[PDB]
């Protein structure tokens, strides 16, 4: 009777907020813009700019 | 094609210009130029 | 250009504030009061006749 998802599922409404953080794909895309941030933050890793 | 002509959801990628609003290189525009918002195909 | 740079996000849950930060961590925040208004306060008082 089941179905396999890789997405964890909530009950659905609608007036969620927009910056939810405690669902995976908002918390990734927080998560993977706030390590390209610390990797820009000093200016190593690039050099020549 | 089901999925598509079911779903409340629209994908609408002028919004990413519209949060941009930009106009060498600025990263700005480079992730604009990259992403391509133009294109409306997303199969 | 009225309030045109507050409606390209989420208009339900908005704030104005600012901060800068110096290399150790420092942050100096700047929060403004919302002073009175005017119009808001007409409106909540039609609403209320």
């Amino acid at each position: 009777e089941v179905l396999l998802l890789p997405i964890d599922h909530q009950p659905a409404n609608v007036t969620t907020p927009t910056l939810d953080f405690t669902n995976e794909l908002t918390n990734w895309r927080a998560r993977v813009c706030e390590l390209m941030k610390n990797l820009v933050d000093n200016q190593r890793y690039q050099p020549g700019w | 094609v089901l999925l598509q002509r079911i779903s409340p959801l629209q994908i609408d990628p002028t919004i990413i210009s519209n949060t941009m609003s930009t106009v060498t290189l600025s990263p700005a525009s480079s992730i604009l130029g990259k992403l391509r918002p133009s294109n409306s195909d997303f199969s | 250009m009225l309030l045109e740079p507050l409606l390209s996000g989420d208009p339900r849950m908005t704030q104005l504030a600012i901060q800068y930060q110096q290399y150790n961590g420092r942050t100096f925040n700047v929060i403004p009061e919302m002073p009175g208004s005017v119009i808001a306060d007409c409106v909540q008082l039609t609403a209320e006749v």
